[PDB]
């Protein structure tokens, strides 16, 4: 009933494995070299749990480990256990584990345990009691009484916090492996394996495709493979190249590119908006590497956009400087800066209303995120005066970013006009020509020193001061 | 919008059998029958390959498990069977499955995953050319006269679906049957327009002579402000089509405004918003100049709209240049609607674009309130000053509209031209009939 046939998926069929694959073959070792495991006196860990983002193919990993183990594979949806009737789900789990024990050696797979592994006492209904009964039955058949030493359960969940800590107890689910999102090499190999079934070329570089589509799951890479088949018959070329992959990634991350009727002043407004964003971004460290610049409207965004790929390590861990946010707020305010400096103060538009609120929200998050210097951080107080003063610093921070944006955009009028003209004539711009225009008409951008130079100057000042103290002690004493 | 018609046309041009059975046909009381029907339909599709499977209203079986009987278990089992059949479909046999839905939010994201629903097509409401072509198609089925110009009807009925154009032409045919007309005249087509847009005309249902003078004064004042702003400062605002005080549907009076092109509906500048806001207070300007100091409740909604758009100018869009830290959501929400003032220049009026945050400082809230009061008061004095300079045209338009129970934009323009500013009211008062229109359209 719950037994599947034709499980031929192996570890070669799945990419983006990494060191987790080692644990996977450890499971295979648990199914092959277990004689010396129990000879040394090791009870085989029954509970292995894969946790990660959806679409990474956890069930594909289950098929791979089942095929490499060479045992019977059971793949049961957890949604069938919950039902309006009680007792039948417990009997379903009983029959499942009984036929797993009879088919020993075997591995059993249950996906999305969050449906039935919810902590008891969170919902008041008969479905909650049925879920409790099924959880109790699976708990007993896992660890309750003796009789299982050969059947091993593999599970795939998304949210590990929802699970009952009774299930997380060792001997029931003790091995917890996280499947992360694929990095750079992982996306490369997933694209390779999903593209092995189609005729590819020898000049096909996956490095640019992987760097273009950053922070995406393996299902999204399979989708990129799926949009590598449908769109070349419009022109009718010979063999697939990397340009089609780049355009497919561009279509997927934003939407399909649609063209509508448009006047000249509307194009000019979108162009000066995008010029404001890119020109204020290039002079800042965290948003310096602008790679794309287009004003073409897309799905959901009638505006253009500026593409930057900053370092994605400090952002996740939280090591972004205070100046790194005062720069971003200036970037969000700079569309309004260009609008005010070009159309005057009395003719402000409403196209920058989406960035002008991001700037104020970022300032508000900064002032009560402990990053300020009013007393020392201190995002909370007691009396109403300091609570009122909490929101004063955000508005002064917006004001100083606002004047900074005015100064930055006023320094760069010639390159502003040039990039606006190019954006109107070509409707798109890449990194090379935009940076060439920047070098042709740019102003001076004196870079503030990084932390290394500050540490070096502080260290040399400290050494010279301490040796000054040493001589003022020595020659006064000697 | 004819998504089912689109799939039917796809099957007709492709020459393949078309399998139609709606999502509401998959709901039952017994459990497991819907999955059996899914399997039967799928295997009958696999019999005659290639073939197309079409499920109308797929969100009936694919309702999202919202966290805001045994039928729900049947829905989940049917969803599981459908996703199993979709995922297990080899792509080499060419059985394309079509799913038509009305709402993307309630549909489960599992089907949106690649491998089940690879393509997602939006069916936008037809444009001016699209509604033109739908009118050409539907007008070939009924007898048509040469006096009907369908281009104006396609341009003046924005966002109307194909079935709504079908009911337009059908009710035009039934109106011509009622009038015993041999063909569809332009009068009958406009009759269908006013029947489906604002509603049918009542019979003799009128209030007192004071209950109609105030509504007439409000609507005529709004129209006169709009026309004056068009004439003098060349505003980027709409144009008056016709003004009526005949009760239709649930509106005791109505003023009709044309809808402009959407390309001017994106970068709403400060002057455009100020002139539209003056147009909004035109009604209260009319009550204050005509009745002196005894205003009524007929112009309260326009006052609320003006008060909210002043806040939107101040807080949400931040069009002025003291910088503000937060925006506030509208306490009252009125949907964008028909002939009354457009209030959809930026897509809509009462829709903040998630630009709101909870405030902390309560001392700037009063300064925002004072700024809004100053803007509203100054703008009110300007609109009352501009409307009070022309009392003759306003009074003559009110009298003519009261006598005729309906006036046109061209008639309002003629009254404005024939009554220049700063002429005495005695010139209107010496006429043998103030509510007389010597202009013939």
């Amino acid at each position: 009933e719950y037994l599947e046939r034709g499980v031929d998926v192996k570890f070669t069929d799945v990419a983006g494995l990494g060191k987790i694959r080692l644990e996977l073959e450890e499971i295979v070792k648990f199914f092959t070299h277990g004689e010396m495991y129990r000879r040394r006196g090791v009870k085989i860990p029954g509970g292995i749990l894969l946790c990660g983002p959806p679409g990474v193919g956890k069930t594909l990993l289950a098929k791979a480990v089942a095929g490499e183990a060479g045992v019977n594979f059971f793949s049961i949806s957890a949604s069938q256990f919950v039902e309006i009737y009680v007792g039948v789900g417990a009997s379903r789990v009983r029959a499942l584990y009984q036929e797993a024990r009879e088919n020993a050696p075997s591995v059993v797979f249950i996906d999305e345990l969050d449906a039935v592994g919810r902590e008891r006492g969170l919902i008041k209904g008969s479905g909650g009691q049925e879920r409790d009964a099924t959880l109790n039955q699976l708990l007993v058949s896992l660890d309750g009484f003796e009789g299982r030493g050969e059947v091993i359960t593999i599970a795939s969940t998304n949210r590990p916090d929802i699970l009952d800590p009774a299930l997380v107890r060792p001997g029931r689910f003790d091995r917890k492996i996280f499947i992360p999102k694929p990095g750079l090499i992982g996306r490369m190999e997933i694209l390779q394996v999903h593209a092995r079934k189609k005729p590819m070329a020898e000049d096909l570089d996956y490095m640019a495709v992987a760097s273009m589509t950053d922070g995406m799951v393996g299902a999204e890479l399979a989708n990129i493979v799926e949009i590598a088949a449908i769109n070349m018959m419009r022109d009718g070329r010979t063999e697939l190249t990397t340009d089609d992959l780049l355009q497919a990634a561009q279509i997927e991350e934003r939407g399909m590119l649609d063209r509508k009727d448009r006047s000249l002043e509307t194009w000019r407004q979108v162009a000066i908006n995008e010029a404001a964003m890119a020109v204020v971004a290039v002079n800042f460290p965290d948003m310096k590497n602008i790679e794309f610049l287009t004003i073409n409207p897309r799905a959901g965004r009638e505006l253009g956009y500026v593409r930057v790929k900053m370092d994605h390590i400090k952002f996740k861990e939280g090591m972004l400087s205070r100046q790194s946010i005062l720069d971003h707020i200036t970037v969000q305010l700079a569309p309004r800066a260009a609008d005010e400096l070009w159309y005057g103060e009395d003719q402000l538009s409403t196209i920058w209303a989406e960035t002008s609120d991001n700037a104020r929200s970022a300032a508000r998050s900064l002032v009560l995120g402990g990053l300020s210097d009013k007393h020392h951080g201190l995002n909370n107080f007691w009396v109403a005066d300091r609570i009122n003063d909490i929101d004063v610093e955000a508005l002064r921070i917006l004001n100083m970013c606002y004047e900074r944006a005015k100064e930055i955009l006023g320094r760069n009028r010639t390159l502003m006009d040039e990039v606006v003209e190019k954006l109107v004539q070509k409707k798109s711009l890449t990194k090379q020509e935009f940076f060439t225009l920047v070098e042709l008409y740019g102003s001076s951008k004196p870079m503030p020193p990084s932390i290394l130079e500050l540490r070096k100057i502080k260290r040399l000042e400290l050494e010279e001061m301490v040796l000054k103290l040493d001589m003022t002690t020595a020659r006064n004493s000697s | 919008c004819g998504k089912t018609l689109v799939a039917k046309a796809i099957a007709g041009e492709a020459g393949v059998p078309f399998y139609q059975m709606a999502g509401s046909e998959f709901v039952e009381v017994l459990v497991g029958v819907g999955s059996a029907r899914i399997r039967d339909l799928f295997k009958r599709a696999k019999v005659n390959k290639p073939s197309v499977i079409f499920i109308d209203e797929i969100d009936a079986l694919a309702t999202r498990r919202q966290g805001i009987n045994a039928a729900t278990q049947e829905r989940e089992t049917t969803l599981n069977q459908l996703l199993i059949e979709l995922d297990g479909f080899d792509t080499g046999k060419g059985v394309i499955f079509l799913g038509a839905t009305n709402r993307r939010d309630l549909l489960d994201p599992a089907l949106l995953r690649p491998g089940r629903f690879d393509r997602k097509i939006r069916v936008r409401p037809p444009n001016a050319k699209g509604r033109l072509d739908i009118l050409k198609i539907h007008a070939s089925k009924v007898k048509m006269s040469d006096s009907v110009d369908l281009s104006s009807y396609a341009s003046n009925l924005p966002g109307w679906s194909g079935a709504k154009l079908a009911q337009l032409v059908q009710e035009a045919a039934l109106v011509a049957v009622r009038k015993t007309h041999n063909s569809i005249l332009q009068s009958d087509m406009d009759d269908a327009v006013d029947r489906l847009t604002v509603g049918p005309t009542r019979i003799g249902l009128e209030l007192g002579h004071q209950g109609q003078c105030r509504r007439a004064t409000t609507e005529v004042g709004v129209a006169i402000t709009s026309h004056l702003l068009l004439r003098y400062e060349n505003a980027k605002i709409e144009r008056c089509d016709r003004v009526s005080i005949i009760p239709r549907g649930q509106t005791l009076s109505q003023v009709v405004f044309h809808r402009l092109d959407d390309e001017s509906y994106m970068f709403g500048r400060l002057p455009q918003l100020l002139h539209r806001l003056q147009v909004l207070l035109g009604g209260r300007a009319a009550e204050e100049v005509i009745y002196g100091s005894d205003t009524s409740k007929a112009s309260v909604d326009y006052l609320s709209d003006a008060s909210w758009l002043a806040r939107k100018i101040l807080t949400i869009w931040n069009l002025e240049n003291p910088m503000v830290i937060h925006g506030e959501p509208p306490p009252w929400r009125k949907r964008p609607q028909f002939v009354g003032p457009r209030l959809d220049f930026e897509g809509s009026l009462y829709d903040d674009y998630d630009l709101v945050e909870p405030p902390v400082n309560f001392n700037m809230d009063d300064e925002v309130a004072h700024r809004s009061e100053e803007l509203i008061s100054q703008m009110y004095n300007k609109t009352v000053s501009l409307l009070r300079q022309n009392q003759t045209a306003l009074l003559k338009t009110v009298k003519v509209l009261l006598n005729q129970k309906e006036i046109s934009g061209e008639a309002i323009d003629f009254i404005l031209d024939h009554y220049p500013p700063q002429t005495p009211l005695n010139s209107l008062l010496q006429e043998q009939n103030p509510g007389s229109l010597p202009f013939v359209p």
